[PDB]
């Protein structure tokens, strides 16, 4: 089964081993232990977290401001916890959900700040020599959301 | 179209959200017509709905006059200096409460393009990335094809 | 100008043939014979087509009320 | 030098990714007419020529003075 | 000319190479077809439009249930170049009146009574 | 002349309006105004695709180049994350690429173990 | 991070200078390597409009 | 990632079924569950209806089968009776 060693004898890319499953396990555990260990102690300054609302996925920190193109059937004002964390990360870590953080983890809430209709949008549609002239103008509600804080818990 | 339209950036008043809420609404002026059927709508609204909504917004001073100019209105001013008229001309009662409901809702600023629909004064906690993040260092600061 | 067929072309006809194939194989096995199958929708069927009959046959114009008639009246309703 | 590691459940992925600083070693000590004003422009910001003309009135104009500003 | 188009009945037997592949058991064969249009009916003839439209599949990509019986199998092999066709499997059986509300179609063709 | 219009003034002004920012006597003329205010109205509608779409291709260029820094390609990056079950979306990536890039390194690193 | 708006954006947009060896390559894909640097299609930050190109010397 | 998710036996795209999208979006910070989404009670509705129709053909089938049966059973039972004298 040896081949000689030529250009063609072995792929271009460089040969990977599996680690063995019992040291990934303990690195795994010292690598969790160790972030688990900065969240108890508060080792992280800001927080940002990638969530899921709407139909989209939002970067998100405290304070940050978030434009939903729909009515939440929400008083202005009222506080909201956002739901699908699918990110949380802080200067030195971050955990991914798979695909979303669990409850205990990351709490992240948000208060409708405003109510709003959009800017009249314009929908033209024109066909040549047809006499086919259309317009139509909407306006789609919005909701403006403030992210007022993101807590982790250690609870990995 | 956006190029024939002025645009801003996703904002509040201020902070409006970081410590507490502030309705940002703070004035309605409903010039009213006791005859003519343009203010029918507003004269049901005033007699059933004013009061209620008074009384849910009681940061929000409203002021009935009763003898409008041109046609009857709703004039909304909020705290940041913003005036919105809109007119409740041939309006129904229910036109008119969600029209008033969605001036209490809305802010004062301008209802025109929103350039993102995000906004941070923080968009960066890790750094924001320069040419020189992910590039290595190299021994006394080397510059590539450098003698010494 | 002469056309040429792709690789990807290809494949993708072939990923067509074979969901055809697949789809052959699951009509290969009907689970009721067509002498078993005969009539045991029937019922069912004649409901439907009684509503529909009775969807087309209820036709008639809407009623109109003397509520509807006056209260054209308010039109000049003032404050006193 | 980032450290990834699955929790004990297998749900979420952590990753330890700390800030690594530039070795001392690696640093050096801090040392102590309108053709041809185009042309030296150019030459100078690495463009062409056609950046550094003027603009006439109309397009002057069109340009917005008092743009949006965000953060 | 172009006209119907009569499928030799061997085309339709299948045979154990196809049931190893295909993991159907002609015994006992599964009740319930699961037809989605996977191709535009455009460019088709009045004929398979509708077919497509006796069927229900106006919409690609949205899976319709049909019975396992000749003549909705007539009209499928008709349109058998347009859907794809699975069938639907019943892990716990069909859904009870109490938990009719709470069925999943999984993307295997099973029918879930928990979602 | 029993009925006259009077209202042509703003009728006129409605699309002079649209059309005060063109070139030439496309912002002054009607009869030229209302042909290219139509114009620019219909290409504001039909343009609300290809927002969508090249706001995609953007993400895909930036994406491309933050993995590229970390010897991934765009396609095994998106692929393995995937296969990891990590279903940030490419705008995300996109962001995390700009303005975290620690962050972004640590699912490149992800998604080449993935793929090893 | 931590960086003042004006050297932040400095850092963020300034020119690298890239060098390309030249010796015994193919001329093609020395000018793909030269192409995305030019552009600036190696840069996160790209867009067409925020003129990030870089510098590449080619020897 | 399609194929990849079939082959997992998820949506091929993760905007269908799953998680991401059956799990409302937000609650009161108090803790009070949001309203079900739109699109959730839609797709909820629709899922219900294929469900109802999945027994309702099932049902009428088994019911054909049986009927057939029971037909089969009379004409035979009817022939022996036939037999009488």
């Amino acid at each position: 089964g040896y081949v000689p060693k030529t250009s063609l004898s072995s792929p271009p890319w460089p040969e990977v081993v599996l680690p063995d499953p019992v040291e990934e396990t303990r690195h795994h555990a010292e690598v969790v232990k160790k972030v688990n260990e900065m969240i108890v102690t508060g080792q992280y300054g800001r927080l940002f977290a990638v969530v899921h609302f709407a139909s989209r996925q939002w970067k998100v920190t405290s304070e940050d401001l978030i434009l939903i193109g729909n009515e939440l059937d929400l008083a202005c004002g009222e506080r909201i916890r956002l739901e699908k964390v699918l990110l949380v990360g802080a200067d030195n870590f971050t955990l991914l959900g798979k695909p979303l953080l669990g409850k205990d983890l990351v709490r992240v809430e948000a208060t409708v700040i405003e109510k709003t209709e959009s800017w009249p949008r314009i929908i033209m549609r024109f066909r040549k020599r047809k006499n086919f002239k259309k317009k139509r103008i909407v306006t789609t509600p919005q909701t403006v959301l403030r992210i007022n804080s993101i807590e982790i818990a250690p609870c990995l | 179209t956006a190029r024939g339209t002025p645009s801003r950036f996703l904002a509040s008043v201020l902070h409006n959200g970081l410590g507490r809420y502030v309705q940002q609404l703070q004035r309605l002026s409903f010039s009213v017509s006791r005859d003519g059927a343009s203010s029918r709508g507003a004269r049901e609204f005033v007699e059933r709905e004013v009061i209620d909504f008074a009384r849910r917004n009681p940061g929000v001073v409203i002021y009935v006059n009763s003898r409008p100019c041109c046609v009857p209105r709703v004039v909304a001013e909020y705290l940041n200096g913003a005036v919105r008229e809109e007119s409740i001309h041939c309006k129904s009662v229910e036109e008119i409460s969600t029209l008033v409901q969605k001036l209490a809702d809305q802010s004062g600023l301008d209802v025109i393009r929103i350039r993102k629909p995000f906004h941070t004064d923080n968009p960066s906690i890790q750094g924001q990335w320069h040419p020189f993040t992910n590039k290595p260092t190299t021994f006394r600061g080397l510059r590539p094809r450098e003698v010494q | 100008r002469p056309r040429f067929v792709s690789l990807r072309a290809k494949q993708n006809m072939i990923r067509r043939l074979e969901i055809e194939a697949e789809n052959h194989y699951w009509l290969s096995m009907p689970y009721m014979t067509r002498e078993q199958e005969r009539g045991h929708a029937a019922v069912r069927r004649r409901e439907a087509f009684e509503a529909i009959k009775a969807a087309a046959t209820s036709k008639f114009p809407p009623h109109r009320f003397i509520a509807d008639q006056l209260d054209h009246l308010n039109v000049t309703k003032k404050w006193s | 030098n980032v450290e990834l590691a699955l929790t004990s459940d297998g749900r979420t992925i952590v990753c330890y990714h700390p800030s690594v600083d530039i070795p001392y070693e690696h640093t050096k000590p801090i040392p102590r007419e309108e053709g041809p004003m185009i042309e030296q422009l150019s030459k100078m910001f690495f463009t062409t020529k056609h950046r550094w003309y003027p603009h006439g009135r109309y397009h002057r104009c069109r340009k917005n003075l008092n743009p949006p500003k965000d953060r | 000319k172009f006209t119907r188009s009569r499928i030799p009945e061997k085309v339709f037997q299948a045979s154990p190479e196809d049931h190893e592949k295909y993991g159907g058991d002609p015994q006992n064969p599964h009740k319930l077809h699961i037809v989605t249009r996977i191709k535009s009916t455009r460019r088709r003839p009045y004929w398979e439009k509708d077919i497509i439209k006796m069927l229900g599949l106006e919409k690609a990509h949205t899976p319709q249930v049909h019975k396992n019986i000749p003549s909705v199998n007539a009209k499928l092999k008709v349109v058998k170049h347009l859907i794809r066709i699975k069938p639907l499997k019943l892990p716990q059986g069909l859904p009870a009146e109490e938990n009719m509300s709470n069925t999943c179609l999984k993307s295997t063709g099973e029918l879930v009574v928990q979602w | 002349l029993r009925n006259r219009v009077t209202d042509r003034y703003f009728r006129i002004q409605e699309v002079l309006k649209h059309a005060r920012h063109f070139r030439g006597r496309k912002n002054r003329c009607y009869r030229l105004a209302v042909r290219t205010v139509i114009r620019a109205f219909v290409k504001c509608t039909k343009a609300r695709y290809l927002k969508k779409k090249n706001m995609r291709t953007l993400w895909i260029n930036r994406i491309t180049a933050a993995s590229q820094e970390h010897g991934l390609k765009y396609p095994a990056l998106i692929g393995n994350l995937v296969k990891c079950q990590v279903e940030l979306n490419r705008k995300v990536l996109a962001d995390l690429a700009i303005y975290e890039p620690k962050t972004f390194k640590s699912l490149a690193a992800l998604a080449s173990r993935r793929r090893h | 991070s931590s960086f003042s708006r004006a050297p932040q954006q400095w850092a963020t947009f300034a020119r690298i200078w890239y060098l390309l060896d030249g010796k015994m390559q193919p001329p093609g894909k020395l000018a793909a390597m030269a192409s995305i640097r030019l552009q600036g299609l190696h840069k996160p930050v790209y867009h067409a409009l925020s003129d990030c190109g870089d510098h590449v010397v080619i020897m | 990632g399609g194929q990849w998710r079939l082959q997992q036996g998820l949506a091929a795209n993760p905007s269908g079924y799953g998680p991401l999208t059956e799990l409302p979006d937000w609650s009161y910070a108090d803790g009070r569950p949001a309203p079900p989404m739109k699109g959730q009670l839609r797709r909820k509705a629709e899922r219900e209806t294929f469900a109802r129709r999945v027994v309702l053909l099932s049902q009428e089938m088994d019911a054909g089968l049986q009927a057939w049966q029971l037909r089969q059973q009379k004409l035979q039972e009817e022939q022996r009776k036939q037999e009488n004298a």
